[PDB]
């Protein structure tokens, strides 16, 4: 079973706001499945069937300025909206 | 006398009040591959593929479109773009987001 | 008759 930690950092000033970090901690293990959505009236972006992160509402987003990066070896989503 | 382009969109609009939205559509893409910068052929696709029910594509369309309106020229049109992103994103509740596979993060994504 | 209308 994954162990999914959640950070969040905001941005001022770049192309983008907010960068979410998404990293698995479980030691055995599983490879991580992900077919993130975004949900345009609830402004939240679901990762899969455990995880969801509700976007920060004082921001602008635009679901093809979602930027999601898999990192396999870290086992690291990294999200830049 | 119209000029291609206006003659290739003109076409494409006769199509689509005739109801033959997939031909429009295909009338939209030469716009949109003559003048890749002309908001008018992305509002016009997202239009005709809205009555074909390709919400998701639409919304992509309109993604693109809305690229090349920021300027008080085109506010008209944006609105336009704005409503057709509004309807389709109100039909589907929500979009895929691809996941970018990679072994490194591209230049420019602050890792810090 | 315009938001409906193709352009």
């Amino acid at each position: 079973v994954p162990e999914y930690e959640v950070k969040m950092k905001r941005f001022k000033g770049a192309a983008y706001k907010l960068r979410i970090l998404i990293e698995n901690k479980a030691p055995n293990s599983k490879p991580d499945r992900f077919s993130p959505s975004y949900n345009f009236a609830e402004n939240i972006l679901y990762i899969n069937g455990k995880l969801s992160i509700p976007l920060p509402r004082d921001i602008v987003v635009n679901a093809a300025d979602i930027k999601i990066f898999h990192i396999r070896k870290e086992r690291t989503l990294y999200i830049y909206i | 006398l119209m000029s291609q382009f206006e003659k290739q969109k003109e076409q494409g609009n006769s199509l689509f009040k005739q109801g033959l939205y997939r031909e429009a559509v295909h009338c939209y893409d030469q716009l949109i591959t003559a003048q890749p910068q002309n908001p008018v052929g992305y509002s016009n696709k997202a239009m005709a593929l809205i009555k074909l029910g390709e919400y998701t594509q639409a919304i992509q369309m309109c993604q693109q479109g809305l690229r090349y309106t920021s300027t008080a020229e085109h506010v008209a049109i944006r609105s336009k773009l704005q409503y057709r992103l509004e309807l389709a994103q109100g039909a589907v509740g929500s979009v895929q987001i691809p996941v970018v596979e990679v072994d490194e993060l591209p230049e420019g994504y602050d890792r810090s | 008759s315009r938001m409906e209308e193709v352009d």
